[PDB]
């Protein structure tokens, strides 16, 4: 299996843990929920 | 520290400031803290020839060993190191022109560090029951 | 109306309910060193900033006037709490816990300066330990900035950038001492904050003023006192769960932390310059172009400070309104009971108490709450004897044991009609029920 | 952070082709021969085989280039049982 | 704003430039329901917004509290009611 | 405008806080109007 | 074009700051007025 997808200059919300490992990420322009996640700089935005 | 991999030598905060580094030569890790910055709260009375200085939230040992050596007398108050003021927190005043905060005042005759009690209970010796 | 009578649900049983209300009377005294915020340590920035004139002097002057106004407001709130308070010198809270079966031990800390800062009550301790950033919280957080701790507290970063919160002129311990004095001033003689009468009698007279007969109140004094202390315990246990007042206090702290964090974040905005760091600009460009980049940062940071000062002026105006309302509630709900219906909380307001809270006062409104109701046929007036009209005082006329009697509007207890519970009229109005054989 | 990242919600394409003896000429045309543009992100399965219980790592080799002629450099990333040999040379690439 | 009308509403031009007025959380119809409920709470039993007594008696007792004897006040009840509803009609006609 | 920083985030935050204050105020006015109101189920708009 | 657009961005961002400041002051006046309306409801409509 050799899965490939194109790359592009994109803004991502990168979350780093206490040991410096990227545990989660969000593609800000991918969807409306991703836009809320990037606006609040949080993986799980507050209810609102 | 143990978070530096083979290709990493700099630690950054969320704002892009450098806050730590692993030395390239010695491999020793250090945390970078900004040099201390702050203000001095000076209490002045028109009838006085000097100032009563309050280094807010600092201990007198830190002010003397890391800011400046002075010939003025000093003590560690609740609000921080106080210079040129006599520690008299047991005494109290109903009026205060030099309000330091948290119920503390500077009173001049030398400056005295004194509690501020603007309001008092009218007491009576009548029976309670 | 059947004949001259209407159907009304009159209470047959009641309880006392307690309702909390946090009123913000103070705000964190934010101080900004405009010179250290805009330019940090960099001489090239200070030289440029000096060319803008008195911008930083104006920012410092507006923040000093705002902080002086907050200090004046806190002095006025403390003066209001201590106004007219007279206490016996023989009074000792370590032995005088409760009176007339009503327990105030949780609302009273030690009395007198010999206890130091221990004048905070159990209720106030339970309210203060849930808020980290009180006046003492800010003092401890700023004390830890030079303690050698490896933890990078955001308050320390803000203070090193010139954004620090000064403590209020009166410590929250002093305000708790004043609320404690105002609270004990209502339970013991001379009762200087309870209309000069015993607290249980004041509660009884207040419940009777709502339309409840004195007979049921003075025979149920133990039930009223237990309902009152159970309402107090319900208020206290209400903080262990999601509470509107505790959330309001934390909202004050969180709004301040968010404003301070937004102001600090303005230091990292580029404002169209090559970098937001003055060190990076000065380590890349010569003075002729470094001046162009530093000017954009100065303009952006001065605009940010002006916006923050304008917002702070508006927020402090809201705090002045809240403090004026809190002083009015102390005067018209705690020290006395003004004839205003929903001013001291909703419902049939009996009496109110006050406790200290982070950046404000917690009001405890005790209300008369009906439990069970009875549908009865009532008459709003009667035409008696020689066509003389009578109207009921804080009650209604009812038919009980086929006789005309009076009952209070807030408690069903038929009692004989007399001049004590009647307004006389020389002529009875039309539609008043005809009762020729009454009196 | 702004960098060269995949579009979230887009589709990965499994371009790996396994054969035994025959090679199809259609395997060496579109859509297999893809445009590079800014770049690509690849998720590759390590097809762990076994010979006499001894584990061996095998996966598809990728080439990146333009015309694939010996007057132009072609990047080749080829695995060799735990060694990833990466070269960029003026290779005489075969037709297939 | 999405209609084919030649008259361009200035509110549409403002909204297309990011300036828009959102509706309040409670509709004015709901607030009108609340004011209607608060108004009918004074005219009928249990008179929850009129001190627990009929509205005409509340008007009479309020006028008597100003220093007016109950005699002329309960003998002129129709004149008082007509004066009251005429005052209300005067308020309504004042908007024209 | 993205290079300018958090200026637009601050403008949106101040307007959102202002609108939250208006919403809270409208709820308090409605609560004040509805406070203690008790009506009979027999009330009808057409006959009374 | 960046220089011209930056001049427009500064002007339009100053315009928003000025409008936001006016809106904060006006909403404070509305809150004072709404508290007065609630006080008038409680002390003139529900009681005298
Ligand atoms: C992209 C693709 O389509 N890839 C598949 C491949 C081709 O479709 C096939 O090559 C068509 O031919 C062309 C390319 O022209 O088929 C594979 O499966 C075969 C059956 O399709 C497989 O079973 C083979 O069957 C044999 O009869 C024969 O020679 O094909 C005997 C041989 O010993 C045996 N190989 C073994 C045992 O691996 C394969 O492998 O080749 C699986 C691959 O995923
Ligand atoms: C600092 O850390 C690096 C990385 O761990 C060390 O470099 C390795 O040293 C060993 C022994 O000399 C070599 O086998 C490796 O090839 C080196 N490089 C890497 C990337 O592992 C280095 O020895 C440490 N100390 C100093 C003084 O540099
Ligand atoms: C500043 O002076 C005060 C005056 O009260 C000192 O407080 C002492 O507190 C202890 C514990 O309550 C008492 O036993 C002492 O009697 C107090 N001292 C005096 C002189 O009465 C406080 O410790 C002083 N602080 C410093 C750093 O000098
Ligand atoms: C009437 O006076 C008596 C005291 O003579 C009060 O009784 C005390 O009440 C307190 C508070 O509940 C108790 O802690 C004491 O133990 C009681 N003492 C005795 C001797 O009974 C009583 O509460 C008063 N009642 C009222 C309503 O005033
Ligand atoms: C300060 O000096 C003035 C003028 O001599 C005098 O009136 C005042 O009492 C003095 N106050 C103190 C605290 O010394
Ligand atoms: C009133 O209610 C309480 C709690 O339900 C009950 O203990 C008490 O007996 C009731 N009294 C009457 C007179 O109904
Ligand atoms: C201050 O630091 C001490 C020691 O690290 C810690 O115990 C204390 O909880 C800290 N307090 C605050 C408010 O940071």
């Amino acid at each position: 299996q050799y899965w490939v997808t194109p790359l592009s200059k994109r803004q991502y919300l990168l979350k780093f843990d206490n040991r410096g490992v990227i545990t989660n990420a969000v593609d800000c322009s991918s969807s409306f929920f991703s836009e809320i996640q990037c606006k609040t700089k949080s993986l799980l935005p507050n209810t609102g | 520290a143990v978070y530096y991999n083979s290709w990493q030598n700099l630690l950054y905060d969320s704002n892009g400031n450098i806050i730590g580094f692993k030395d390239f030569v010695t491999n020793k890790t250090y945390n970078i803290f900004p040099c201390y910055a702050g203000r001095v709260s000076a209490a002045f009375h028109q009838n006085a020839s000097s100032l009563a200085l309050l280094y807010r939230n600092l201990k007198c040992s830190y002010v003397l060993n890391n800011i400046s050596l002075t010939t003025q007398p000093y003590f560690d108050s609740y609000l921080g190191c106080v210079f040129n003021a006599d520690n008299l927190t047991d005494y109290s005043v109903s009026s205060c022109a030099l309000r330091m905060g948290s119920g503390f005042c500077v009173d001049y005759n030398s400056y005295r560090f004194v509690t501020f009690e603007p309001f008092n209970v009218s007491f009576v010796n009548d029976s309670i029951e | 109306s059947v004949g001259g009578l209407y159907e009304i649900k009159i209470p047959t049983n009641f309880t006392i309910v307690g309702q909390e209300e946090f009123i913000q009377t103070n705000s964190p005294k934010v101080t900004i060193d405009c010179s250290l915020f805009v330019c940090s340590n960099y001489a090239a920035c200070h030289d440029l900033l000096s060319e803008y004139g008195t911008f930083c002097d104006n920012i410092n002057s507006i923040l000093d006037e705002v902080n002086g106004l907050l200090d004046t407001t806190q002095l006025h709130v403390a003066d209001t709490l201590m106004q007219g308070v007279t206490l016996s010198s023989n009074l000792n809270t370590n032995l005088h816990f409760d009176v007339d079966n009503i327990n105030f031990k949780s609302l009273v800390g030690c009395l007198g300066p010999h206890c130091g800062s221990s004048s905070r009550s159990f209720f106030e301790d339970l309210l203060f330990d849930k808020v980290k950033l009180s006046d003492v919280g800010f003092v401890e957080a700023y004390n830890n900035c030079t303690g050698g701790s490896e933890i990078r507290d955001l308050l320390c970063v803000q203070s090193f950038n010139g954004i620090k919160v000064l403590p209020p002129i009166l410590s929250e311990s002093q305000i708790s001492g004043y609320t404690t004095a105002a609270t004990v001033a209502a339970m013991f003689p001379p009762w200087s904050a309870a209309a000069g009468i015993p607290f249980s009698l004041n509660v009884q007279y207040r419940i009777n003023g709502l339309g409840v007969t004195m007979d049921v109140l003075n025979k149920n004094q133990k039930l009223i006192a237990t309902a009152f202390n159970n309402a107090l315990l319900s208020i206290q246990n209400g903080f262990s769960a999601p509470n509107s007042a505790l959330a309001k206090i934390q909202s004050v702290v969180n709004s301040n932390a968010q404003a301070l964090n937004s102001l600090l974040q303005q230091l990292f905005n580029k404002f169209g310059a090559i970098s937001s760091s003055l060190q990076e600009i000065l380590s890349r460009l010569d003075p002729p172009e470094a001046q162009v980049q530093i000017d954009r940062l100065i303009n952006g940071r001065l605009t940010a400070l002006n916006a923050y000062v304008s917002q702070q002026l508006s927020d402090i105006s809201l705090v002045k309104f809240g403090a004026a309302l809190a002083m009015e509630k102390v005067n018209e709900c705690v020290k006395s009971q003004s004839p205003r219906i929903n001013f001291c909380g909703n419902g049939n307001h009996i009496l109110s108490l006050v406790q200290n809270a982070p950046y404000g006062l917690l009001f405890m409104h005790f209300s008369y709450k009906p439990i069970s109701f009875k549908t009865v046929l009532v008459s709003p007036g009667l035409c008696i004897s020689g066509d003389v009209g009578i109207a009921p005082k804080q009650g209604y006329f009812i038919k009980h044991n086929d006789h005309w009697m009076f009952t209070g509007s807030s408690y069903y207890y038929p009692e004989p009609i007399s001049d004590k519970n009647v307004v006389f009229m020389n002529t009875c109005s039309v539609n008043f029920t005809k009762a020729p054989l009454v009196y | 952070f702004t960098g060269y990242f995949p579009k979230s919600g887009a589709n990965f394409r499994d371009l790996s082709l396994k054969g035994t003896t025959y090679l199809s000429t259609l395997w060496y045309q579109k859509p297999f021969l893809s445009d590079f543009n800014n770049g690509i992100f690849s998720r590759v399965k390590n097809t762990k085989l076994y010979v006499n219980k001894t584990l061996y790592s095998e996966f598809s080799t990728i080439v990146i280039g333009s015309v694939f002629i010996n007057n132009s450099y072609t990047i080749v990333v080829q695995p060799h049982n735990g060694v990833l040999e990466i070269t960029a040379c003026q290779y005489t690439m075969c037709e297939y």
